[PDB]
RNA sequence: CGCCGUUCCGAAGGGACGGGCGAUGGCCUCCGUUGCCCUCAGCCGAUCGAAAGGGAGUCGGGUUCAGAUCCCCGAAUCCG
RNA sequence: AGUUCUCUUUUCUUUGUGAAGGGCAGGGCGCCCUGGAAUGGGUUCGCCCCGAGAGAGGGGCCCGUGCCUUGGAAAGCGUCGCGGUUCCGGCGGCGUCCGGUGAGCUCUCGCUGGCCCUUGAAAAUCCGGGGGAGAGGGUGUAAAUCUCGCGCCGGGCCGUACCCAUAUCCGCAGCAGGUCUCCAAGGUGAACAGCCUCUGGCAUGUUGGAACAAUGUAGGUAAGGGAAGUCGGCAAGCCGGAUCCGUAACUUCGGGAUAAGGAUUGGCUCUAAGGGCUGGCAGCCGACUUAGAACUGGUGCGGACCAGGGGAAUCCGACUGU
């Protein structure tokens, strides 16, 4: 089966190290980095353990 | 002749190893001077350099084996190696009983033959491990509704 | 590419063994740049010259 | 890119100083029309080969067009 | 490493230059002693330290 | 619905190295249906031949390449798989080629 | 020679919405810029410190003897 | 494409779609509204949840790396066929298809729990909110203003080859040493074990030829005996997997424990049980398991590989760790 190869010179799987499969037009696969998780706002009471709505994450 | 370069050269034009390289032993010379993609390219489509098929790897022997081991062959217990659990974890065969016994009571409960009470009953005994299989839980069900079906007529 | 080929010519070459010394550089014996109605244009220029001179001669001698 | 849904808007969007050209793409099932313009490559997509025509016509003069195969 | 400083880079380039033979007509010059480039190096049999 | 497929030995016959008469019993007692090669199913796979095409039809599922798997076992058999070539002309027939050699 | 020390024995701010006095210019209409004064002002520590930490945003295809997410084709995107 | 003496509707290879935008699945919510629940109910593999609002209905939000669509078939790939200067991103035909399944492996997203006399960075940078100093026009030629849609211009500097290790690094060397990472196929099997194979790679490790003496180094096997050898069982050997049975002294009640000690294990043909979907039944799909039985071979069957010898005591140190 293919094998990968990171595209860039971090050869360690640090947290911004990501990658995603992805398969391309040229039919292979390759990786393709991800973006790190974004978090919606905390409220601002402190005291709502859940995070709010209607926020882009 | 020393065909280094066009070994190297073909094996990359057709994305595949050196070892399928396969170079005309008859024409060497021709190829002895094609020392670019291009005029690799072209003793492709000639037909001097050709990528050999992959080696035969069959699976039939496996695949006979297989259906051979599905009617219960070569299963016997001089061909166990790991533990019972190792082979078949409980937990993994309790989390698939649980699961199955609470979608009957599910179903039978939204089908309404069994009410929330009878359900919430038979619940906690499916999680105590009374009943076996479905069918066993099946079959207790109907002894019940039997019985709560005479009370009904007697009351 | 007809993939039989490659036994094709692996066998052809195997065959060497009984010609060692005097084996064909190339398989494929199958062209002059020069087309060939520009080749016959250019001999009607040079080697009708020495015959036509002469004609020309033959011309003036009756 | 952008996709186009209404011929309006893509007559719109064909007028616009940045566009650069047009290419009609002719397929089995549909005929598509890509303008270049500055950011995006618009595409209208039409079913109907009759208005295929009927739009191709209509294409603004300067703009120009290339058909594609 | 391909990581590299510029001044490392341009220290190397000036170690690439200098290691060549000497020209063939330094030979017939008249007072001439050299008969070879002494100071060749090799990046295997010596290393640069840096 | 209904299957067709054909097999133009057209090159080979008109060289004379090969019969259609032949291929067309060889088929005959050949095509499996269900795992029998004896009725063709009770007629449901049904064969024909032409001058130098034959065609065989069937009312169930029938796989293209199990003629060209039966047409090469063929040849092989008549000892021909050297110099003819089973290739698909399309979607819908095969046909026998010589090998490109001198 | 220097060393300790890094907020500790320091008048440690060269900035700003706005307002008032002028000076210069320009698509001279009125606006910029600019000088001064008034007003407002915690950051409280220069600076260095990671090619694995934080840190916006680029992908597909092709291309060389040797370079390519960098070249060419196509399609995008962040910041200013 | 391979095999085809016989059989094999056969075996092998291959059978795409980027970012960004739009839509829709799917996942998640400690988000909202109605309502008011004991005969308590809901619910997970476990939990856990409720009058501080459960079930049940109807909504909202976040992520959507999944699918569709623009991208985009024009490309790429497979195969067949034609041309050229023939070192052309050459040109054509056809195809790039339809389903299933899983405690499978790898990655990832999420939910929920456990552990801590351990609680597991800072900053640049970006954002929202609270306030309302102000500004904007007088009904129009509208103004201030706009984190909306388009459009216009620019992004300088340094690195970038290749090796990355039984030959590109450090050990004086092409040194059996050392030296940080990522991806990771089929079979057997509990398994990233060992053994065999495919993709990829290599040429036996700084030489070859011919012999087959001793003595070595490394592997084996030995009748009868069985530690008599030796300081000493050193060395080798025995045991070994799994299932079923069975298990003592002592004990800090946790262990000791795979104690000890037995039986079984192949191949083949069957039987039973263990589920899902659609509409106490019917039909249609399916995933490996377990148990039992017959037959069967010169008693061979964890057949290679993998794989604990055991017991009774004494001294020391509690243990794991160094
Ligand atoms: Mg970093
Ligand atoms: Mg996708
Ligand atoms: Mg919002
Ligand atoms: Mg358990
Ligand atoms: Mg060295
Ligand atoms: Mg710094
Ligand atoms: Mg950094
Ligand atoms: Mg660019
Ligand atoms: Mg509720
Ligand atoms: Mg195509
Ligand atoms: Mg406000
Ligand atoms: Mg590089
Ligand atoms: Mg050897
Ligand atoms: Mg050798
Ligand atoms: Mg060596
Ligand atoms: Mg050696
Ligand atoms: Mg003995
Ligand atoms: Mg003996
Ligand atoms: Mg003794
Ligand atoms: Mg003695
Ligand atoms: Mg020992
Ligand atoms: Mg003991
Ligand atoms: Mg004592
Ligand atoms: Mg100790
Ligand atoms: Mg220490
Ligand atoms: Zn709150």
């Amino acid at each position: 089966v293919q094998r990968l190869t990171y595209r860039r010179r971090l050869s360690y799987n640090t947290a911004s190290n990501k990658t995603r499969l992805s398969r391309t037009p040229g039919n292979r696969i390759v990786y393709l980095y991800t973006k790190k998780v974004g978090k919606a706002p905390k409220s601002a009471c402190g005291v709502c353990p859940g995070r709010l709505r209607g926020v882009r994450a | 002749s020393m065909l280094r370069l066009q070994k190297r050269l073909a094996s990359s034009v057709l994305r595949c190893g050196k070892k399928k390289v396969w170079l005309d032993p008859n024409e060497t010379n021709e190829i002895a001077n094609a020392n670019s993609r291009q005029q690799i390219r072209k003793l492709i489509k000639d037909g001097l350099i050709i990528r050999k098929p992959v080696t035969v790897h069959s699976r039939a022997r496996c695949r006979k084996n297989t259906l051979a081991r599905r009617k219960g062959r070569h299963m016997g217990i001089g061909k166990r190696k790991g533990t019972a659990n190792a082979r078949m974890p409980e937990k993994v065969t309790w989390m698939r009983r649980m699961r199955i016994l609470r979608r009957l009571l599910r179903r039978y409960r939204e089908s309404k033959k069994i009410d929330r009470h009878m359900y919430h009953s038979l619940y906690l005994k499916v999680k105590g491990n009374v009943f076996k299989n479905k069918r066993i839980l099946m079959e207790h069900i109907h002894k019940l509704k039997a019985d709560k079906a005479r009370k009904k007529l007697l009351a | 590419v007809a993939k039989q080929r490659i036994r094709m010519a692996n066998e052809k070459h195997s065959k060497n063994i009984t010609q060692r010394g005097n084996v064909a550089k190339t398989s494929r014996n199958a062209k002059a740049s020069v087309g060939p109605w520009l080749l016959a244009l250019f001999i009607f220029v040079v080697c009708g010259s020495a015959i036509f001179q002469i004609i020309q001669s033959i011309r003036m001698g009756m | 890119p952008r996709k186009i849904e209404e011929i309006k808007d893509f007559l719109l969007t064909a007028r616009r100083k940045d566009a650069k050209s047009v290419k009609i793409k002719k397929n089995k099932d549909n005929v598509k029309f890509k303008v270049r313009c500055s950011r995006y490559l618009y595409t209208l997509v039409i079913t109907d080969k009759e208005k295929a025509e009927k739009l191709k016509q209509s294409l603004p003069p300067g703009l120009a067009v290339k058909e594609l195969k | 490493s391909s990581h590299k400083t510029f001044r490392i880079k341009r220290f190397l380039a000036k170690k690439q230059k200098q290691n060549r033979p000497i020209p063939q007509w330094i030979w017939m010059k008249t007072g001439n002693k050299i008969r070879y480039n002494s100071k060749r190096r090799h990046w295997r049999r010596t290393k640069l330290g840096l | 619905q209904l299957l067709k497929f054909t097999l133009d030995c057209t090159h080979p016959v008109e060289d004379g190295i090969m019969d259609a008469a032949n291929f067309e019993q060889f088929l005959q007692e050949r095509i499996k249906v269900n795992g029998k090669a004896g009725n063709l199913g009770g007629g449901v796979v049904s064969l024909e031949r032409s001058k130098s095409k034959i065609t065989v039809t069937s009312e169930v599922p029938f796989s293209k390449r199990y003629l060209k798997y039966l047409t090469k076992k063929y040849l092989k058999k008549n000892n021909l798989r050297d110099w003819l070539r089973v290739v698909a002309n399309t979607k819908e027939s095969y046909e026998l080629r010589y090998f490109q050699i001198n």
